[PDB]
């Protein structure tokens, strides 16, 4: 909590642990003992509850509307199972992430650049981790509102079932009794901490994304300025200081580009994981939102299951996007100084770069897919497409 | 010397698309210019019009629109080719003086290399135009020709004493009445007319793109030869003035090669866009047809005869685009195998400014909506399943 | 109306400005009050009568062909309203794009080139303007004649239904008397404003790409003798001018490229919503034309509304892929000149420019998909492929 | 068997020629004519096999289900005997292949990197050969056990079907003890072998693209020094050693593209049928798992056909993706070393280096696709789409 890229999240672990994303690595090591042991009750507690939600999807697969739903519900809180227990087996490759911008380079001319793009990385990376705490926020209030607005109504004959947030069996009689409101509270519970897990890991992906975005944007800001440097022959200190540039323009790309592949490398699997769930998620919701017959309950919540799941795609590909744009942009940015006026060394600098930029910076699916608004798009068209077959067919 | 595509020339005459086509320096003349659109304007009057007036009159049913279709289509096809060949004559003539100036110039070098080249290339074209023209120039006799025959034979056996009323080809509908035998005679021996123009039309126009091709793939193997003769002159270890100029004359072959590959675009853009559209049916309502009436009768044997003429119609577009792409993508492999390490750094630069125009994409696109490769045949053969599928549906 | 770029687009903003679209920038401030009101009152009777269509699709619903005919319709009538909308609220962008050539480059030895090429867009952009207008004025011209070849009759029995060139709720009887001719004056007003809006906004983002075309081809033109300019060692003088017409071809190249980014700007979301809106009427005109069967007047008029969104689509993508074209293009005009005899400073030049020129510039309508014929070709394949999965489904 | 690529491969060679895989070319002339009928031997044997089950599906052919099942059988089994045939024809391009990297170059500086990454490159070869072995020996005992587990029951009423490994009419009676044994055992042989086979010629393939890969690897990281060795203004001995490392850095690299193209030849057409094979079999396994309803051998025998089509289709794809990364990976460390450092003629060589390695390595099923694992999710998104399909129309 005293290096780069790791006070700069700093708020971000500090959520990711205080929800139980395990993360021993950031804090004295007294409070290593009791947090952990917090850490995995929450996690049994999230199992536990998953469990008996699994128990009633059992004996509600008579019917295909409630087998349907109860599946919907399945995935949706499989998603921050699958990422708290992903977290922990791969901790390695996260904390080398965080430790990647522990050591940086500097140059006396490009350290007022450098401090400004810092200190707007950190805003962003704030403002989208508020953003997104509202957002999972919005969502749990309206969860809770709903489950009451609506009318707690089985069809068989008409049978009074539970009036509770989340479908699930429960040994005790969890109708009127105290177990109803111990059961009210444990589901709040279960429903805030699940989504903050998954969110919380989801942010601190796009803060890594975020923060590369913001050190393109640097180097192609100081790139402008480095040609007038380099163009006015040159005597031996000048060519030196043009020297030191490149060198320290080359080498923070570089870097860049390594915190890149770090960041591929810990979220691969995670991303490819999310779209197998997302995929199965959204074919459900399709065939649910054929059955929509008017503004009731159910559109509002085949609605609100369609924005959540499309909400969580169109973040990863929005922050995906934005990287592959300034990555390519970074060749427009060297192409628009006065490289005609520069030296020989900086135009085949700047020819090399170009070369480079030719390709630009992305995240893969495990080598499956890349993370841009046309995966999103391709998402949307595929989801649409099904809906309108399935209207066809029936 | 002029047997640069010697019988494409044969065939382009016999159309009168061209009149001195045997010359080095084949001209443009408006006389040309109006004999072929009005031999364009016989085909359209003789078997587009009245077909179409019988596919959007007395068609009935599906398999009747089906039947119709079939030859219809490549009909509308030719007619095309024919406007669009003799509205671009221009362009086609200039590719082909340039192709033979290049001929030219290949056949006065004295390296058995490019002399073996040369022999291959013109077997090649004269073999294919051959083969081509032969298979396309049968399947339009058989379909257009067969009542003769048939009339011809009943004469010589059964003499005068059986009786074989004669019917004109394909169905059509015409505005005046054909009972009489004199008008039935003039429109058979109009529509014969009009199917002669049409096969040499589509034979001649698909020779004389894959022949094209075969000659740019011929002057980028030359080029090939040069770029190895520029190695091996930067290992042998000259001065840096003699290895320049031998990369200027090989950087204005692959101009010279790149302007070929442009003018071929240019000329034949809409002529594979509309290829491709049309053959997108094409293979389909032949394959329908084929499945509706297999046997052993004379249309089981005429669309047998059509569909893989159909098919390797739409497969010479593809792998020909095909080769041109692969061919000049080749160059920079080739650039890359020299050993340029050799070399001073001036012409290291020259080199990759080759390279990095030797890289770029390069082939004939389909109206310029995409490049044409032969990942292309897979594309429209899925298509024409796709229709194919739908029409037995249809039928159940 | 003085600078460049205004003046060249001036009679295409007079349009705009006669059928509504805003546009309080270039006339004297006098004007600026009356024509204000004018444009307000358009909108009103467009929303108006917009409104008096929504309010017949609401008692039309109870038949799925009427229904289906009713939303194509208001589809097709949400475009123009849609962009007359948007242009005021990003009146600030438009203004921008029209004032970025005002200040433009200048070299003597490419100036003859530069008018030529000017000359030729203006030239181009008018042809383009009156063809867009005499096809507006064709569509026009051809819904009032099938409006009153067909019978107006409404099948339930039949109903007599009034003769208007829209469906439509009125109040009044407008049916026989006075109010039917007043009810189809206004359709007739409505149908030109609504026409008119419309294409004027498209037909100003397909002019900016011609200038950015034939600027385009300005630049290739002069980078033939460009290098015969520097092959001929050289005297301090001959470097100078290979210096300037060098910086000259850069820059004018940048500016292209800032026209071409401010232009996408200006119209990304402009051509998300038309695209959104499209793919609805499209699926809409597939059910439709599933139904046609002979040459009568339905007929005539789904062939009409397929034509009319196809074109639409296809102007826009005709524009975008030009664009692509002439950018590509840049590199084969750059290696077919002498490239060879140049001197050191030109050969880095011309290598740089092909490095630039790997990529084509675009449009894309909020970075989920570009504007070129392959744009169009995936609707149409994908407007076809319904209509297939139509008939073969039923 | 004394020289570099079959040498290395030597055991995967023993392997194909022990299971009949002709080969008649690393022996000594003794075994020349003796293995020869042994192989002739086992193809009569395929075929004879082959031929019987054909015939088989003459006779069940009235029915659709035993029809699809029978189809999905005879192009597993069509596999192999299309790759037994395919190398015999094309012998020659496979004798030219395994004797590219007889004679490779060296250099003093580079010999420590080049003989551990070919060590690793062999314990690649060995582990992948050693793992589809494994894989193989593991399908046929799931086979075996499979066929004994599950009941032999006919529906026409129940009629007994003999109890044997696969469907086939016999002249045997197949019932009594002798027939019912000479039967397992024939169909065990014939499934080993033919599974021995396909599978030994795609590991040849896959070792051929790992011997690729890991020179690929041994070329970065020689990349990284060679820089440095020339980063230092030379004296004429360090411009010679410079220079005949840059020679053995291109020289390789020519080397390993010329192995990739002699393997893109052969097995571009080879793979060219395999998925030719692979796409029918993949669709009539998706109507298969449409009747799919938790019953444990039908749904065991679908899975298991699905997992080894989608495993041969992903193993040739895992391959040709790790080429391609390779390549791009080449360009990546030539631009991540210290050339700004480097001399004109270095940095020159990086600058063609890079531009020669835009265009990635890869393998073509003779130029109708690329063997990648994009390749592999569009067979996976067209199955699982068709699939999905399919069961909304039942
Ligand atoms: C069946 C066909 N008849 C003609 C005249 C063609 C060009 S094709």
């Amino acid at each position: 909590k005293h290096q780069g890229l790791v006070a700069d999240l700093l708020p971000n672990i500090r959520v990711m642990q205080g929800v139980g994303h395990f993360m021993f690595n950031y804090y004295s090591e007294g409070k290593k003992f009791p947090h952990r042991i917090y850490c995995i009750v929450t996690l049994l507690l999230l199992l536990l509850q998953y469990g008996m939600m699994a128990v009633n999807l059992m004996m509600e697969s008579d019917d295909v509307d409630d087998l349907t739903a109860n599946t919907i519900t399945m995935l949706f809180f499989l998603h921050p199972i699958v990422k708290m227990i992903y977290f922990p087996v791969r901790s390695k490759i996260f904390y080398k992430t965080l430790a990647i911008w522990n050591n940086p380079n500097s140059h006396p001319l490009f350290a007022e650049s450098n401090a400004r793009f810092h200190a707007l990385a950190i805003t962003k990376m704030r403002r989208l981790l508020f953003c997104v705490a509202g957002a999972t926020i919005f969502s749990v209030i309206s969860w809770t509102g709903i489950t009451f607005i609506e009318d707690s109504v089985k069809r068989i004959t008409i049978i009074p079932i539970p009036r509770l947030m989340i479908r699930t069996f429960y040994p005790f009689n969890a109708m009127s009794g105290a177990g109803h409101v111990f059961a009210l509270i444990y589901q709040f519970y279960y429903l805030v901490i699940s989504m903050a897990v998954s969110n919380s890991l989801d942010v601190l992906f796009c803060s890594w994304l975020l923060f590369a975005c913001e050190q393109l944007q640097h180097l192609k800001a100081i790139m402008k300025p480095l040609m007038e440097l380099s163009a006015t022959g040159l005597t031996k200190k000048q060519e030196m200081l043009v020297r030191s540039a490149i060198k320290y323009w080359v080498e923070r790309h570089k870097h860049v580009v390594r915190l890149v592949t770090a960041v591929g490398d810990a979220y691969g699997v995670a991303l490819l994981l999310h779209m197998l769930t997302t995929t199965i998620t959204l074919t459900l919701l399709a065939y649910q939102a054929t059955k929509v017959n008017g503004v009731n309950v159910y559109a509002a919540t085949v609605i609100g299951y369609l924005l959540y799941t499309l909400g969580q795609v169109f973040l990863f590909c929005i922050f995906g996007n934005r990287l592959i744009e300034e990555s390519s942009s970074v060749m427009e940015a060297a192409y628009s100084c006065h490289w005609y006026d520069g030296s020989e060394e900086a135009k085949t600098f700047v020819q090399i770069v170009c070369q480079q930029c030719q390709k630009a910076m992305s995240i893969s699916g495990a080598k499956f897919f890349t993370v841009s608004l046309d995966l999103f798009a391709s998402v949307l068209g595929a989801v649409v497409t099904y809906f309108m077959v399935l209207v066809q067919l029936k | 010397a002029r047997l640069v595509l010697h019988e494409v020339r044969y065939v382009l005459m016999a159309m009168l698309y061209i009149s001195r086509g045997m010359a080095k320096q084949i001209q443009n003349s408006t006389i040309d210019l109006y004999v072929y659109w009005f031999l364009t304007f016989i085909p359209i009057a003789s078997l587009c019009v009245p077909q179409f007036t019988y596919l959007v009159v007395d068609t009935k049913s599906l398999i009747d629109f089906i039947s119709v279709l079939v030859p219809i289509t490549e009909i509308l096809l030719t007619n095309g080719k024919m406007i669009i060949c003799n509205v671009k004559r221009g362009k086609i003539i200039n590719l082909i003086n340039q192709v033979q100036v290049a001929w030219d110039e290949c056949a006065k070098s004295e390296h058995l290399e490019i002399q073996t080249l040369i022999t291959a290339t013109a077997k090649k074209t004269k073999i294919f135009v051959i083969i081509y023209t032969t298979s396309f120039l049968l399947i339009c006799v058989e379909y257009s020709s067969m009542p003769l025959f048939k009339l011809i034979y009943h004469s010589a056996v059964y003499g005068k004493q059986s009786n074989y009323t004669i019917a004109l080809p394909y169905l059509s509908r015409f505005a005046y009445s054909t009972e009489s035998t004199t008008s039935f005679a003039w429109t058979y021996f109009f529509i014969l007319l009009g199917v002669y123009l049409l096969a040499l039309t589509l034979s001649g126009f698909d020779s004389l793109f894959a022949t094209l091709v075969m000659h740019v793939k011929m002057m980028f193997k030359v080029l090939k030869f040069e770029i190895e003769q520029l190695g091996l002159d930067l290992s042998a270890g000259k001065s840096h003035v003699e290895l320049q100029a031998k990369l200027k004359q090989i950087i204005l072959k692959h101009k010279t090669n790149l302007s070929l590959i442009e003018q071929l675009e240019d000329g034949f853009s809409f002529f594979l866009m509309a290829q491709f559209l049309t053959s997108s049916i094409l293979v389909c309502v032949v394959l329908y047809e084929l499945t509706m009436v297999f046997g052993w009768n004379e249309d089981t044997f005429k669309t047998v005869t059509y569909l893989p003429g159909a098919i390797l119609q739409l497969f010479l577009f593809c792998w020909y685009a095909q080769q041109i792409t692969e061919e000049a993508r080749l160059v920079s492999d080739h650039i890359y195998n020299i050993p340029w390490y050799l070399a001073d750094p001036k012409l290291q630069k020259d080199i990759l400014t080759f390279m990095v125009k030797a890289q770029k994409p390069t082939g004939v696109t389909a109206s310029k909506f995409y490049m044409v490769t032969l990942q292309t045949f897979q594309r429209i053969s899925s298509t024409s399943y796709s229709y194919f599928t739908l029409l037995q549906t249809i039928n159940q």
